């Protein structure tokens, strides 16, 4: 029934799946997320904020698309200002949009960034990659691949390939994170592209890593 | 698909003989009878009666017989209607010499070609290849050299000119094969259907494999068959396109799109194969692994008279991510019989380089013996105080009276007498070289592959 | 510091020489007459009257003429003895076979050697050496091999059983030499007052050094030195101790302490020096750099039969950072004459598989002859419709009528033909090799060269 | 002269220079620093600051306290000079405390440096090959994965520009998110600087620039540290 949410995409036409569908889903495979709700108001949204826990942030979510995005509301009280300055926002900066709402996220701590990702290669299929958040993917190009399903030795070693790998072990004003927790959604993301054809691509990014368990915060499902 | 029959025919027809000799089905033809055949073969052909001394006959479903195998041998446009005579008479297996597929762009020819083949439930090998060879059969199906040294090597080539020369050159590197299977195009089988014979064949004890690229949609198979082989029998490739500038050039040539060069590697990896980066590596590890057993062990022994050589082996050895360890009590002491005491004992064990012939024995029969010794590697540098031979003896004799099966390489350096020594060793089935390096290379290549097996096992271990 | 008597003396003596054959310092005589010295020779021995139909002499002070040179081979506790009776008779350049120095800890009696002879004006080689070869003196003062083949290639080696091994590798490898000199301890004579003579020598074209390490204070000098030679001359180097546990392992067999890695790494890439990781990699650039001049552009062109070899050729080149770049229109068209139209003129130019012997020497003549073109790299896969030697006898021919001189290596692919071929070509001092990888891995050495001079001049450039 | 610096210290059995000291020093080979001053009061301290502007850094400038930053001798981001009194009454007043007979040679005020590219530059002696300058990314990028580049002093330019390009962070200096390409000239001239120190001073040991900031225009050298011998 998780399935229900590629399905009710593939009829309207979407190619991906909204931020918080996205989240769902990952999480219904035992994928660790920020906690999320959509907004379908200011007033389902404050009270959807006084539902998951303080401090929150607001974004937007629409299957259309900037300066939409927010930062620690405090207060139930306080929320209301924020909402309105984004559906503020987004008229006067672009005009067109069917808006599903605006996203109630949760506060994530800092900490050591990952990447996450699925790719199908056309001869090995499903393929799970891995890699150290900011410059050390974007910049330097230090990911590792793994094709899927991954074994827990697939996983470990995956880890251990990239450059960037000591970022985890602990360094200057950094105590080392939990590489079990890693290698479980590294398996799960392998998973997840082996059993769902209908998913062409997933970015977990950023992923953060904790001493105990990781958090991922966005999620980007591409679908076929 | 079983190819037990392939490999093992009791009746071949080369369809594409001629009365000219030079033609390439008359090659084939030649190599069939020259390697020995022991089963029927019936030349194919128009107008001929008969070829080679044998009965020829105009089709294959002419033929009062049952053929399991076909080598066609005919151009392009006439092709296809070799396939539904071969098709109509029962044949198994079409081993289609012919050019002018997918390589040249008629992809359409191609895709037809197989599927009335399938149509007939016959399998396609290539098609654009030199054809297999089969020592097990004394089976010879190609038009490269007439023979090739017996042994337990399975090689496996995608490229025609560098495959059929490659098959050559095994002659020269003293390597036993088994078997050459040229697969061209790929239309039909391919790498994994061959090693999943491979994989039950008792005579292939080693798989070597030229690699451009393989089917979309089939690297997974190719995972799990490889995978499990490499737990048994150790898969070398040699990866044409580790680059992206090779990876396009080799898709050119081969008429298909490049597959992505970091996903091959880690597939290499999940598979425990070892990826070879030129033929000599291939070649030089193929050699090692083929002749001897995996190192149960890292008590990894070099044996060197002067540091020159041990220093380089190291080196070497560490880029391969070994690092020696200081030697066992038992063994030094055992050394320390004959050895000055001034001598290095740090491992690599120098023996000085003024050492006499019949220390290289000793030394190599003392480092067998101790049980604490998991490997070999043994180095010769010529001087007027030795001769060649006498080492390459001596250690020979050595690895007799140790009694046992223990994985040693040797490196030979010197003038035309050491290259004697070193062709005597391997003619033996020692692995020897010319240099330290490639002594230790090989060596390297042991325990890269025991590495790699291990990395299976762990990965297939059960939840 | 002037060498040119050390190389080129018009009297040697060798100390130490007995009326026992086997002892190493008759070794040495008899290698000094066997290849032909033409100046005097004085052995010195205690009591003999003639050694080797020579007059000898109890010491070296008592022959009636001025001794440019004396090889001293005496246990370590007689060497102090000889050095003084040396500089009493004024001798220039005391080589010392003698072992039991700096190596073994005995560093006070090494640095006493030394001292005493520079008291007399006097320069030591060594100690702990095998001795040295000039071949344009026709002296070899060594106890190696007693030749050598002629040509350009100096070799300097700072280990004793390697160094003196590697010196009868050089003729099964068919390299050319001009020198021959074991550097040993380098108590005081080093690679630097080497290269400054071979700077100046017209008979030497390419310097390769084994090297362990080099004294402390003395790499700046190096640099400088090392760099103003590899303007007109190259350098490569095969260092022991490219890695941690290497460089210790060196320093023990040296009897010394070991410098840092990465320092090393970046002086060699200062001084405009090819680094070899491995005997094979030094010998088959050596080889290149001793018969070719280096290119004068980028415009690399890559021959070869059948896609295979020129793949793997690409993915060598590129891996030392040279890319092939599409071949000039002149040169597809002249060769579109007798090439098949569906044939790749991508760089590598595939001739496919089945071309005749022929093929090769139109399409190496039209290379060569284009103007637009710098370096051609030419590989070859035996078959059955080619003669390795008819091949290799095209390639010659078109050199020699291409009537100029630009660089070219040969890879060729097959059984025992093509390593008779291969023989042949390196026998007219055209760099062939038996791997298409190894062959582009020569080439490679000649632009790394290049760009290894190019570094340098820009680096002394005046601001 | 400059030397000056070198000698005085040499006299007094020190075995390195004090932080404004190794400024003065690489300032005076052309090499960009974040400006200084050395205070003796508490009124020379604000006509300074007045001087370099605000914000401001101070510290404690005493041979005898190692590290300044947890003594308690140093006050970050002061703006005005009303903080800069309250800061330089603070740092006296935990500098006697925590150390009561400390020789405060002055406070040092600091100019602020923006934020850019941290860099390293480095100079040690080499026993075969003496001089060498050592450069590298500053962060995790030389203290944990060790990506530095050497070159043996004199420096040419080729050296200098190569051995930039060699490090496998050099991306970072060719620009990425959020971050403007670096004035690579910059760092090549201060690169040939620091071999020139290397060369001509024998009794420097070791020298260590670091953090150096790299801007789009010019770099600063914001820590200096010279050890001798
Ligand atoms: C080393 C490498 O490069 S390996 C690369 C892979 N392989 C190649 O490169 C092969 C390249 N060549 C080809 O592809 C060619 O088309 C070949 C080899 C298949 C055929 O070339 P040819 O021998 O010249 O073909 P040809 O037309 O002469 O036919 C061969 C014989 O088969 C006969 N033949 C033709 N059609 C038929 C048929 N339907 N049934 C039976 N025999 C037939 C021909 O009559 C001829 O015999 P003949 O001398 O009595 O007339
Ligand atoms: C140099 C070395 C070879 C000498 O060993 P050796 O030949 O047995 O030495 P000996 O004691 O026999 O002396 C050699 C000859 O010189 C003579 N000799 C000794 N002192 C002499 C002197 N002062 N003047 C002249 N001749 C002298 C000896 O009488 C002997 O001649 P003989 O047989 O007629 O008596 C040995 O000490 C050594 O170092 N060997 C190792 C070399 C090596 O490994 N080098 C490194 C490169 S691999």
């Amino acid at each position: 029934s998780s399935r229900d949410l590629l399905l009710k995409a593939k009829e309207n036409g979407r190619k991906s799946l909204l931020e918080h569908e996205a989240k769902y889903f990952i999480s219904s495979y035992g994928i660790p997320v920020t906690n999320i709700r959509l907004a379908k108001s200011e007033e389902e949204a404050v009270n959807f904020s006084r539902e998951i826990g303080f401090p929150v942030v607001l974004k937007i979510v629409s299957p259309q698309v900037v300066g939409g995005v927010k930062v620690n509301l405090r207060s139930e009280e306080e929320v209301r200002k924020a909402y309105r300055e984004i559906i503020e926002n987004v008229k006067r900066n672009v005009p067109n949009a069917e808006i599903e709402g605006i996203l109630v996220q949760e506060f994530a701590p800092p900490g050591v960034e990952l990447i996450i990702g699925l790719l199908r290669d056309p001869q090995f299929g499903p393929t799970v990659m891995f890699g150290l958040g900011g410059v050390f993917v974007e910049l330097f190009r230090d990911v590792s691949f793994r094709v899927a399903p991954l074994s827990e030795q697939d996983a470990e070693s995956m880890i251990k390939e990239v450059k960037a790998y000591k970022l985890l072990t602990g360094f200057r004003g950094m105590e080392p994170v939990d590489i079990e927790a890693i290698k479980d959604a590294l398996i799960r993301a392998g998973r997840i592209g082996v059993e769902n054809e209908e998913i062409a691509e997933m970015d977990l990014n950023p992923v953060i890593a904790y001493p105990k368990g990781i958090k991922v915060v966005d999620a980007r499902i591409i679908l076929r | 698909n079983d190819l037990e029959r392939l490999f093992n025919p009791s009746a071949i027809a080369v369809v594409g003989a001629s009365k000219d000799p030079s033609k390439i089905g008359s090659q084939i033809l030649r190599n069939l009878l020259s390697y020995g055949f022991k089963g029927k073969v019936y030349p194919i052909n128009p107008t001929a009666d008969e070829l080679m001394g044998l009965k020829c006959y105009p089709k294959v479903s002419d033929v009062p017989d049952k053929v399991d195998v076909a080598v066609i041998s005919v151009p392009s446009d006439k092709v296809l209607g070799v396939i539904d005579d071969c098709g109509k008479a029962g044949v198994k297996f079409a081993v289609v010499i012919t050019s002018g597929f997918k390589e040249v762009g008629n992809e359409e020819l191609e895709e037809e070609l197989v599927r009335r083949a399938h149509s007939y439930g016959m399998r396609v090998l290539g098609p654009n290849i030199f054809g297999y060879l089969y020592a097990p059969a004394r089976l010879n199906a190609t038009f490269g050299p007439k023979d090739v040294l017996s042994g337990n090597v399975a090689f496996i080539s995608q490229s025609g000119a560098l495959g059929i020369a490659l098959m050559g050159y095994t002659v020269v590197e003293n390597i036993g094969i088994s078997s050459i299977v040229s697969v061209g195009n790929k239309a039909d089988l391919d790498d994994v259907d061959l090693l999943d014979f491979f994989d039950k064949d008792p005579n292939t004890g080693v798989i070597m494999i030229y690699l451009e690229g393989i089917a979309p949609g089939r690297g997974r198979m190719f995972i799990d068959v490889a995978s499990r082989v490499s737990l048994r029998k150790p898969i070398i490739v040699i990866k044409a396109g580790r680059t992206e500038v090779g990876a396009r050039a080799a898709a050119s040539h081969t008429g298909s799109i490049a597959g992505s060069v970091a996903i091959y590697e880690s597939a290499f990896k999940q598979s425990g194969i070892l990826m070879a980066k030129s033929v000599e590596d291939a070649f030089d590890w193929t050699k090692a692994l083929s002749w001897n057993p995996i190192p149960e062990g890292e008590r990894l022994i070099v044996l060197t008279n002067g540091g020159g050589a041990g220093v380089q082996s190291t080196d070497t050895f560490a880029d391969n991510g070994i690092y020696l360890s200081k030697p066992p009590e038992s063994l030094i002491q055992e050394i320390k019989k004959f050895v000055p005491p001034f001598a290095s004992f740090a491992n690599p064990i120098d023996i000085t380089g003024m050492a006499p012939d019949d220390w290289y024995y000793m030394g190599t029969l003392a480092a067998l013996k101790n049980p604490d010794v998991d490997a070999l590697t043994v180095l010769y540098c010529q001087t007027a105080v030795t001769t060649p031979i006498g080492v390459a003896k001596g250690i020979v004799d050595a690895i007799k009276e140790a009694g046992n099966s223990k994985p040693v390489t040797v490196g030979m350096v010197g003038g035309p007498e050491v290259a004697e020594a070193v062709s005597f060793l391997n003619k033996q089935r020692i692995a020897a070289y010319p240099t330290p390096e490639r002594a230790s290379s090989a060596m390297s290549a042991l325990y890269a592959y025991a590495r790699a097996r291990s990395y299976v096992m762990k990965s297939l271990a059960v939840r």
